[PDB]
């Protein structure tokens, strides 16, 4: 493909009355595209909503086999091995919580109270999953039982500050600089 | 190497009486007339040939990152070449964008 | 976290015009920032900002030291 | 009742939520001396007392609301543009925490709004910048004393008969 | 091309080849007025990239 735009001719391009203090004024817009450290949030925010899930998804496909040692019955003495086969299908990060012992729902657990307390600022993982067991017999027959689990909190994974499962992302800087948080 | 005519395998070379003969896993064997008799070779100062250079010299007119030089090229009369400098004797080539070479190439 | 009540090295009252200075700072930038946005303003790079006839007016003498620290101290009520 | 006062002492939402009481005297000033006073204030921050709040399982719909409901519609540029700015960030800051509706674009609206007040702000935090001018020029001065490379005469380093000079005589006058 | 123009002119034994050469210019095309509007916060880098006036370097294509 050829590239399509044409720009004026160099002859004619006035810098001559640029000093190289008007320089930093591309260091400026440059910094101010990258911020500072904004590809560590985007970094996070990319394994929160892409990264995990994709490896959940895609990279933990269980398929293993194991000796059956039930032989209580004739059943029981055809039956070889079983066949243990899952997969994840649902894969969900929410925001940091806390119980606040009231025997009541999850509240939200801001920064300065993990800080304070020594809590972790994690937010909850959701998974569902897809189950299928078979058992093999010795004459050469197979028997497959399928279940499909709703999805369930598995464990919790940590939040990097101000990143998109942080709390202090839906406030502005007042409601930040209120709630006890560096607000710049 | 020799290749065997059936299994295309590498043949195994042995000598004898004045004579290699090569022999292959397969049990064929063969005798070299005149291509085979090369036992083992050396080249020095393989990071300064000329087949080591020759693609980097065909394109350095077209690198922006070569110096460049104040010369006519005495074909296209182009008022600049590219300058390069290889080897440990420092040889200087100045080539240009139509296929000019000092040195000749 | 404020101008300092005196000047740091020499004792001068400095913090008795700190307040109107501070102000009256603001009206004079206002005058020359033209276009550039306030945060932009350190890098203009054609402004030629000069606080000196206005100190002399608050009455504070010509010492290096008291607008030093009148002119550079930072207001934390500013960044925070 | 202990145990659950301890634990939202310790909640930066009950120290934002007071702050907005004191502001508008619901609370009284100063820190609780007493039970009473922590009774009260939990009572009026939180909107119920412990035993009430865990009997049950709601917490946040009823926490302060500030009183003053002042027009936030002059936050759309048209005392003012600081208690607006204050008041709006904690009444956001309360639908935040209660899930509200059409919560998403407000609070890009007060994004906005208070993006622009910190324009004004950097303003206000502004000390000055000067830059020394060339007279020759009307901009920022560009002379230096850098070195200029220049190719000297060969005559400076070779004589009339190719010999390299000496510089190791010293003319005194 | 100039070159070109002037070694054309050159052969044919003309006394004024060396009118036919331009000079070399070589600039970027970065304005005073791009560095104003990037402290008038109307010009960005991503309007700089868009425009043609600068690119990203990685230190393999450095
Ligand atoms: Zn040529
Ligand atoms: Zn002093």
């Amino acid at each position: 493909l050829r590239p399509q735009i044409t720009y004026g001719p160099i002859e004619t391009v006035d810098n001559e009355e640029l000093t190289e203090a008007d320089m930093l004024s591309f260091i400026s817009a440059a910094v101010n595209s990258t911020g500072l450290i904004g590809y560590n949030i985007k970094s996070f925010d990319d394994l929160m909503d892409n990264g995990i899930p994709q490896i959940v998804k895609q990279m933990f496909n269980v398929d293993i086999t194991y000796k059956d040692q039930r032989d209580h019955t004739e059943i029981d003495k055809l039956r070889e091995s079983v066949q243990i086969q899952f997969n994840f299908t649902d894969v969900n990060i929410e925001r940091p919580q806390h119980r606040n012992y009231s025997q009541g729902n999850k509240i939200n657990l801001l920064p300065n109270k993990a800080r304070l307390c020594g809590l972790s600022y994690s937010g909850p993982v959701n998974l569902a999953a897809e189950v299928i067991l078979t058992a093999h017999y010795s004459n050469g027959r197979q028997e497959v039982k399928r279940a499909s689990i709703p999805p369930f909190q598995v464990s919790t994974f940590p939040i990097m500050r101000g990143s998109n499962r942080c709390h202090t992302h839906h406030l502005s800087k007042t409601a930040k600089k209120e709630i006890g948080e560096d607000p710049n | 190497m020799k290749i065997c005519k059936a299994c295309s395998s590498c043949m195994v070379r042995t000598y004898v009486d004045g004579n290699i003969i090569f022999r292959c896993s397969c049990g064929e064997s063969v005798q070299g007339d005149s291509q085979n008799l090369l036992v083992s070779s050396k080249v020095y100062h393989t990071g300064e040939m000329e087949d080591k250079y020759k693609i980097f010299i065909k394109n350095a007119p077209f690198d922006p990152t070569n110096c460049q030089i104040k010369k006519d090229c005495p074909n296209c009369h182009l008022d600049y070449l590219t300058q390069i400098c290889i080897g440990s004797q420092k040889i200087i080539i100045l080539v240009c964008r139509c296929g000019y070479m000092s040195n000749r190439g | 976290m404020l101008i300092p009540v005196v000047c740091f090295t020499c004792g001068f009252p400095i913090g008795t015009y700190a307040a109107i200075f501070d102000k009256a700072r603001t009206e004079y930038i206002k005058t020359k920032m033209g276009g550039t946005l306030p945060q932009n303003i350190p890098l203009d790079a054609s402004l030629q900002i000069e606080l000196k006839d206005l100190i002399t007016a608050l009455g504070i003498p010509m010492r290096v030291c008291c607008r030093t620290h009148l002119i550079t101290t930072l207001d934390y009520r500013k960044y925070y | 009742t202990k145990v659950l006062l301890t634990e939202i002492l310790l909640d930066p939402m009950y120290d934002y939520a007071a702050t907005v009481a004191r502001i508008d005297g619901s609370i009284p000033m100063h820190k609780p001396r007493t039970p009473k006073e922590a009774e009260y204030e939990f009572k009026t921050v939180i909107g119920r007392t412990p035993a009430e709040l865990l009997s049950q399982k709601e917490f946040y719909d009823k926490i302060y609301t500030s009183k003053y409901r002042p027009d936030f519609t002059q936050l759309t540029r048209l005392e003012k543009t600081s208690t607006l700015i204050y008041l709006r960030a904690y009444e956001l800051f309360l639908k935040y925490l209660q899930n509200a509706p059409n919560f998403n674009s407000e609070l890009a609206e007060f994004k906005t709004y208070e993006n622009a007040y910190g324009e004004q702000k950097a303003l206000l935090a502004q000390q000055g910048f000067y830059n020394i001018f060339d007279p020759n020029t009307g901009r920022a001065d560009q002379r230096t004393r850098l070195f200029e490379y220049k190719r000297l005469p060969i005559s400076t380093l070779y004589d009339e008969r190719g010999l390299p000079h000496k510089w190791t005589i010293y003319v005194y006058k | 091309q100039a070159c070109y123009k002037a070694a054309e002119a050159r052969k044919k034994g003309d006394k004024d080849w060396e009118k036919h050469k331009i000079p070399f210019i070589q600039n970027t095309r970065f304005t005073p007025q791009m560095a104003k509007d990037i402290l008038a916060g109307t010009l960005t880098l991503e309007d700089l990239v868009a425009q043609g006036i600068c690119e990203f370097i990685t230190p393999e294509e450095a």
